[PDB]
């Protein structure tokens, strides 16, 4: 009686695992070469369907992470290799001893001072201490002047050059230098070859959106209860392309997020306690970073004919530093409250027993905060900041860490181990002139870890990749498979 | 694009507007956007068109757009439908235990309950067409 | 092909001269010559088949010919009239202000005057085909 | 790997098969297996996808197969027998001197005896279709 | 059965530090070397790889 019949144009789908197209507005380099132009269509329609969503186990977020990484690699790939520079350099001894790269026992320093010296120092836009880069506690940058012998395309002739390195970028040979001119090499050369990131990478913003190929569609949760993992999402919105994503990579805090809303959200990985806490834009949280001093950049042509950008500064500038503005104290109170009320949390409901904290260990990739300020990476020690925002009773943190300030000291590092799971080292060319960056702060990257109903530790994390799961995350990609079967009485002829 | 396939979702099995023509137009949209971008890339990069990962990803989606289109037309032809709105068959439904509620269940819910049969049905529909071709051949000989 | 298809251009719209076979023969002539070259290249160059600019270009021209064929056949199937000349669709002409002079205007001139109607018409023609076919389903059930 | 055509190769011209759906089945099996591997390669190797020659050889192979599929469909559309088995064209056989033994010869043996007729026949079949087409145009116009 | 015929050769090779180098112990199969001939009345014959 009932025949299978096959219906075509059927409104049904299944999970897809395919590549998405990138589309952009910035077509100066990578956009023209790799991406579709942004179609400009940001409309969406809702369906009366229920669907399962999961930010961590997603193909949409997985591609965002991998694609940002690959566009970085294809940009640096053809740049000059700096293995010709892995030679002994002749560095000023006072500087290598002073900042700890080399050792000396002839300094015989002895200091007596007051220990009851903690201060509270606030800064804002209307202040001369910012304009002059001189706030209480800010020391010098720690740049070391080194000379070296380099050969260009003439081969049988060579010249001596002036390079001033950040102390973070050198190793320096130690022991029995009873004169001057210490012997130094780059921090990560010998186990590998350092490549220069010459094609203006990170000097501007990279923003793009993803588009489904024909026959595929993106579904999105449009709830307020989406916490990263949601088995039954009742508000499912359909679109052909995602929202525009900011491919920014910083640890501890994320900056310039697209998911900026007048609400605090916390995505929790369903199987773990790693979370991405958005911040409430209501408080206009912002970070203003400054790199004082006027740099000179000197191109050097080396053997292969490719150019390296040297840094002959010959000066002693103040440290790079970052200034935090906006209502930070209140934004943090909301984060703690949001955690307390969150469905996956069964810890303390006392907000005075919930604290922000740095990860431990001596590893700079987790103990600092890395901000890319227009091409230069700026690691910042944040104890002054944390003590302030928490209104912490410092008391026993040792004399230079006991202060409450809304700014932190930071140092520039030119040889940066990259963020993806590669371990690769690249060199970041210097920027000419000075640098200033004014970014919004949109998210906090942290784990929530408690073992009792007192002390919850929101532990700052350095997994930069987690940020992409806040930018997207709520998207699912599906395949439209519009062939259906259904028993009916209508046998052919 | 248009996504009329999703626009009618949730309307139940006794569905309206099964937009058959939607597949032809989704193919056209695919071809136009990819072709325009490939013509655009050479303005700055003429060599590394497929020789850099972005172009292997974009070629794969272009070739695939052609192949997906053809898989559906070929399957439909394999089942006897030059054009398929419903294109009725001669193959009976596997059992009475799996009957849709035309006025309650949706196509998404329904299809996910019969994936099992789709694997066995595809073969049966093809077998029915093979016998029909044999019957036509005998009529041609007569 | 010989492109004799356009030989009639300048004859006026109503001066017959329409054909459904010209594109098949143009494509078929093309496929044979292009396949012969795909198989000829390896007699001298086996590694660099698409590793060069000319390799990529030959890919692009073979694919373009195929995509074009499919775009047109797919649109006709959506309207259903793959083999029907005039096709006889049931969609009314949009307005009386746009009427051809069958014995004055040519098809080149005419089509460039109705490019904006195609934008609304394609969808109407597709729906008409869907409505006709769903009615046939109801009739087969009855 | 259906092998439906080869299966009746040893019988006789006036005996068996004349199968159309087998080409669709063959194409579907091919496309699905290639897609499964293309989705699989990026699981381990994303950079070397078209960059090195193995990927250009697999690409040429796939493109050739697609062109072949469409080549036969295009020729049939010109003749009209997309789905007509024997088609029934009106072009006279070139001469009475070359006649099949329907009960002794196979199609393999037969086709190799008419290779020098096909060169003229394809063109003649197309010309016949063109005149019939013109006649149908005028009848539809009337 | 006899011995394999492996020849012990030393050479100076430079790694990534460029201005620093080390001497290495490499034992070659005899068929992989050319060896310069004539008037070696001491030790340390002078050899190169057979196909370089
Ligand atoms: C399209 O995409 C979407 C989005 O990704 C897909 O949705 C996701 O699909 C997944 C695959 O089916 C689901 O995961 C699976 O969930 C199973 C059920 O988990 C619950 O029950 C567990 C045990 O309970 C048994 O007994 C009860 C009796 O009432 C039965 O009802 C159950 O069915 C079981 O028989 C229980 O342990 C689970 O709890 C743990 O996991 C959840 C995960 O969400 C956590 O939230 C919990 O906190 C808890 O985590 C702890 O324990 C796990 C180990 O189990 C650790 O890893 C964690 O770190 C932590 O310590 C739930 O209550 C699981 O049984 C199943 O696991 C089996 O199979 C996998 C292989 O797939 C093996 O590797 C495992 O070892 C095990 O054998 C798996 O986790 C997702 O939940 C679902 N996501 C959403 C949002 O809905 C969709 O399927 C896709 N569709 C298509 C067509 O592709
Ligand atoms: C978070 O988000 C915020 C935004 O909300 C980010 O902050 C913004 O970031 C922008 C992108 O970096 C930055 O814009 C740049 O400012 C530079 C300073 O210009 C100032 O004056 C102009 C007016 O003339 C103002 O419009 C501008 O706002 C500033 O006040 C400009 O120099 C930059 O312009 C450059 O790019 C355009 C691109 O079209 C070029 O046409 C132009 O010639 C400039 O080109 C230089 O930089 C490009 C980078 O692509 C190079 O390719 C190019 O060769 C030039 O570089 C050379 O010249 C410099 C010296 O000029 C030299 O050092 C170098 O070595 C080269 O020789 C551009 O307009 C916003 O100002 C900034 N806004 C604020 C308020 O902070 C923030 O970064 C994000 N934060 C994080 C964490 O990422
Ligand atoms: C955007 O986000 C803003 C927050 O970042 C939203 O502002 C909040 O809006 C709520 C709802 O109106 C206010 O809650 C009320 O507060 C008053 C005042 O209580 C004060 O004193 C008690 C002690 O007695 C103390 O516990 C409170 O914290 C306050 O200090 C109460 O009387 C009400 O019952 C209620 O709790 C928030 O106070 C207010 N926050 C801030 C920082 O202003 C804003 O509404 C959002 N915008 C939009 C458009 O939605
Ligand atoms: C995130 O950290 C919290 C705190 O450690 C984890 O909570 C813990 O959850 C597990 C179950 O997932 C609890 O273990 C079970 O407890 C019950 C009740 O005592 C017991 O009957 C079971 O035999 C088992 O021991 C554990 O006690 C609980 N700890 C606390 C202090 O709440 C949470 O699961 C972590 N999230 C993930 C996914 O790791
Ligand atoms: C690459 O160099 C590092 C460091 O260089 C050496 O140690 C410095 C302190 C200085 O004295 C340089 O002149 C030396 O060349 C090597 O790491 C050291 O390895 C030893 C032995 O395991 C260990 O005792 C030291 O603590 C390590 N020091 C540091 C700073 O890590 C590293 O092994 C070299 N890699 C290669 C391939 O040569
Ligand atoms: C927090 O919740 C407690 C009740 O739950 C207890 O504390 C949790 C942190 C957790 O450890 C649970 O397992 C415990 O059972 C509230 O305590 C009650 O407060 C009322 C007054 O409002 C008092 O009359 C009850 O007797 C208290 N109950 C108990 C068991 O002591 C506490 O007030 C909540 N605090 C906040 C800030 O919300
Ligand atoms: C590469 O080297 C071979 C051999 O090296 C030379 O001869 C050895 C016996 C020894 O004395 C080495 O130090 C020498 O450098 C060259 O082959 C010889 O060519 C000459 C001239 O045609 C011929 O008379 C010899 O018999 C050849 N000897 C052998 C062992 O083949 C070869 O020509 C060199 N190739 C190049 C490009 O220089
Ligand atoms: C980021 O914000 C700072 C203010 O904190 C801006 O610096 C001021 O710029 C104006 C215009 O050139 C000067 O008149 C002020 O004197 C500057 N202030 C200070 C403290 O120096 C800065 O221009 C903003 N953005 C960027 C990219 O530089
Ligand atoms: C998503 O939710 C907002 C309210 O937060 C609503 O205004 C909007 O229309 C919803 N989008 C869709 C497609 O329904
Ligand atoms: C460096 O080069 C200069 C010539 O430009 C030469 O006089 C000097 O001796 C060289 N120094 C070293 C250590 O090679
Ligand atoms: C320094 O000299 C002393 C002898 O006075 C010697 O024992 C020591 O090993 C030397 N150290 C280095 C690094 O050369
Ligand atoms: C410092 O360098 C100079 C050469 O520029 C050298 O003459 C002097 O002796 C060095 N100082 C010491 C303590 O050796
Ligand atoms: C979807 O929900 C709206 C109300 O928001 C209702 O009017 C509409 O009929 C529903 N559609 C379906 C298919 O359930
Ligand atoms: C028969 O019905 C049961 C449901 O009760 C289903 O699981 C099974 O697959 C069906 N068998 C066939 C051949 O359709
Ligand atoms: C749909 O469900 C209702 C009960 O809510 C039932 O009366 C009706 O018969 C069902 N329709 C079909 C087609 O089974
Ligand atoms: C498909 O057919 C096989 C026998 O060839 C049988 O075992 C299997 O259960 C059938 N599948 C379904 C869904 O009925
Ligand atoms: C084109 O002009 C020639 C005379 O040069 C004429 O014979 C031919 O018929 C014209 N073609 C058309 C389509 O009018
Ligand atoms: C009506 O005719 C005018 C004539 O120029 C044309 O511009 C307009 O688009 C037509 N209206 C339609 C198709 O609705
Ligand atoms: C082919 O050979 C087999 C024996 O191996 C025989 O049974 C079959 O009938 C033969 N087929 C034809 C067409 O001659
Ligand atoms: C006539 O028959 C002969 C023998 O089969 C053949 O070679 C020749 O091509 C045929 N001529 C035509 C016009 O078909
Ligand atoms: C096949 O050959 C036989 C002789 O063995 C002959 O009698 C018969 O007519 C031939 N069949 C055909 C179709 O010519
Ligand atoms: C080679 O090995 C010998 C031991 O047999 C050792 O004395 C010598 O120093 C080694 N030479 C090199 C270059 O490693
Ligand atoms: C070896 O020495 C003799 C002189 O005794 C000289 O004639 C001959 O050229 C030398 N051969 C080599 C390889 O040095
Ligand atoms: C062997 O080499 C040593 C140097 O290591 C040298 O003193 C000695 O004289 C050499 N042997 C002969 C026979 O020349």
């Amino acid at each position: 009686t009932l025949y299978v019949t096959v219906f075509y144009g059927v409104p049904a789908w299944r999970n897809a695992t395919i590549p998405l197209f990138c589309a952009t507005k910035n077509r100066d380099t990578w956009g023209t070469t790799q991406c579709l132009p942004d179609n400009g269509d940001y409309s969406e329609m809702a369906l009366n369907v229920t669907e399962s969503f999961d930010a961590w186990n997603n193909t949409v977020t997985e591609q965002a992470i991998e694609d940002v990484w690959q566009l970085f690699e294809t940009s640096i790939k053809p740049c000059v290799k700096l293995s010709p520079l892995c030679i002994t350099m002749r560095c000023n001894k006072s500087e290598t001893d002073r900042w700890g790269l080399t050792k000396s026992i002839t300094t015989t320093a002895s200091t007596t001072s007051t220990t009851a010296s903690a201060k509270v120092d606030m800064v804002n836009e209307t202040s001369s201490c910012i304009a002059q880069d001189n706030c209480t506690g800010l020391e010098q940058e720690q740049m070391i002047s080194c000379k070296f012998n380099m050969t260009g395309l003439k081969r049988d002739k060579s010249k001596e050059y002036n390079e001033t390195w950040y102390s973070a970028d050198l190793v320096c040979e130690q022991g029995n230098n009873t004169g001057n001119e210490s012997r130094c090499y780059m921090n990560h050369c010998n186990t590998s070859v350092i490549q220069e990131s010459c094609d203006k990478h990170y000097w501007d913003a990279i923003r793009f959106r993803y588009c489904a190929p024909p026959g595929y569609a993106l579904l999105r949760c449009n709830d307020t209860n989406y916490s990263g993992f949601m088995p039954k999402c009742s508000k499912v919105v359909v679109s052909s392309c995602t929202r525009m994503m900011e491919t920014q990579t910083s640890t501890w805090f994320g900056f310039n997020g697209t998911r900026a809303e007048n609400r605090t959200y916390i995505y929790w990985h369903g199987r773990d306690n790693r979370t991405i806490i958005s911040l409430n834009k209501y408080y206009n949280l912002t970070m203003k970073c400054r790199r004082p001093g006027n740099k000179t950049v000197l191109p050097v042509t080396i053997m292969s004919g490719l150019v390296f950008h040297s840094q002959p500064i010959n000066d002693r500038p103040k440290q790079a530093w970052c200034w935090f503005g906006g209502k930070w104290k209140d934004a943090i109170k909301e984060v703690k409250q949001t955690i307390v009320k969150h469905p996956r949390y069964t810890g303390t409901n006392n907000t005075d027993k919930i604290n922000l904290t740095a990860p431990g260990g001596g590893d700079p990739e987790v103990t600092f905060m890395w901000t890319n300020c227009r091409g230069e990476f700026l690691y910042c020690k944040m104890n002054w900041f944390l003590n302030w925002v928490e209104d912490r009773n410092t008391a026993n943190q040792k004399p230079k860490e006991q202060h409450k300030r809304n700014y932190v000291p930071c140092h520039i590092r030119q040889i940066i181990n990259t963020w993806h799971k590669v371990g690769k080292n690249v060199y970041l060319p210097p920027r000419e002139g000075d640098l200033t960056c004014n970014s919004t702060v949109t998210s906090l990257i942290a784990n929530i870890d408690w073992i009792d109903g007192n002390q919850t530790n929101i532990t700052m994390s350095a997994e930069v990749a987690e940020l992409y799961r806040l930018e997207l995350g709520d998207y699912k990609l599906v395949e439209i498979t519009p062939i259906g079967l259904a028993p009916t009485s209508c046998k052919r002829y | 694009g248009f996504l009329g396939f999703l626009a009618t979702a949730g309307s139940a099995m006794g569905a309206a507007s099964l937009t058959l023509t939607a597949q032809s137009r989704t193919l056209l949209a695919g071809i136009v956007q990819q072709q325009q971008q490939l013509l655009d890339v050479p303005k700055r990069q003429q060599e590394l068109l497929r020789l850099t990962v972005w172009g292997t990803k974009n070629l794969q989606t272009r070739v695939t757009a052609i192949e997906k289109y053809l898989k559906d037309q070929a399957q439909l032809n394999a089942w006897g439908c030059a054009f398929r709105q419903v294109c009725c068959t001669t193959v009976p439904w596997p059992n009475a235990s799996l009957i849709p509620k035309w006025n309650n269940e949706t196509w998404q819910e329904w299809e996910r309950k019969v994936d099992f049969l789709e694997e066995n049905i595809t073969a049966l529909l093809e077998e029915a067409q093979i016998q029909q071709e044999k019957n036509m051949y005998e009529l041609q000989k007569l």
